[PDB]
C-alpha cells in the first residue's frame, strides 16, 4: 500500500485524523505521566490541524473534567495576568 | 485511561 507518519501531506483528511487524534492520545498519556506543559502545546497543536478548537474544546469538556485545558487558558494570554497581578495586586477585599 | 479516543469514535 504506502507509509505511514505523522503530518504526511494534510490534503488527505484520513492522515490529520490519525495525526489529531495520535496527538490528542499522546498528550492525555503525557499528562498520565504529569507533563502537562507538553499536553497545553500538542494540544494547541491538535486545534492547529482541525481548525475548530471550539468545538473540540466542547468535546473535551464532556468527555471528562479537564483541568490541563484550564492550564492551556492560562498560558496562551500573559498580559491579561499582569493586569490581575497589578489592579487589585492579584486580589482585594469588597465592602 | 490514557486514551482520549472516546469522544473520536464519533468521527
Amino acid at each position: 500500500r504506502a507509509g505511514l507518519s505523522k503530518l504526511p501531506d494534510l490534503k488527505d483528511a484520513e492522515a490529520v485524523q490519525k495525526f489529531f487524534l495520535e496527538e490528542i492520545q499522546l498528550g492525555e498519556e503525557l499528562l498520565a505521566q504529569g507533563d502537562y506543559e507538553k499536553g497545553v502545546d500538542h494540544l494547541t497543536n491538535a486545534i492547529a490541524v482541525c481548525g475548530q478548537p471550539q468545538q473540540l474544546l466542547q468535546v473535551l469538556q464532556q468527555t471528562l473534567p479537564p483541568p490541563v485545558f484550564q492550564m492551556l487558558l492560562t498560558k496562551l494570554p500573559t498580559i491579561s495576568q499582569r493586569i490581575v497581578s497589578a489592579q487589585s495586586l492579584g486580589e482585594d477585599d469588597v465592602e | 485511561g490514557p486514551r482520549l479516543s472516546r469522544l473520536l469514535s464519533y468521527a
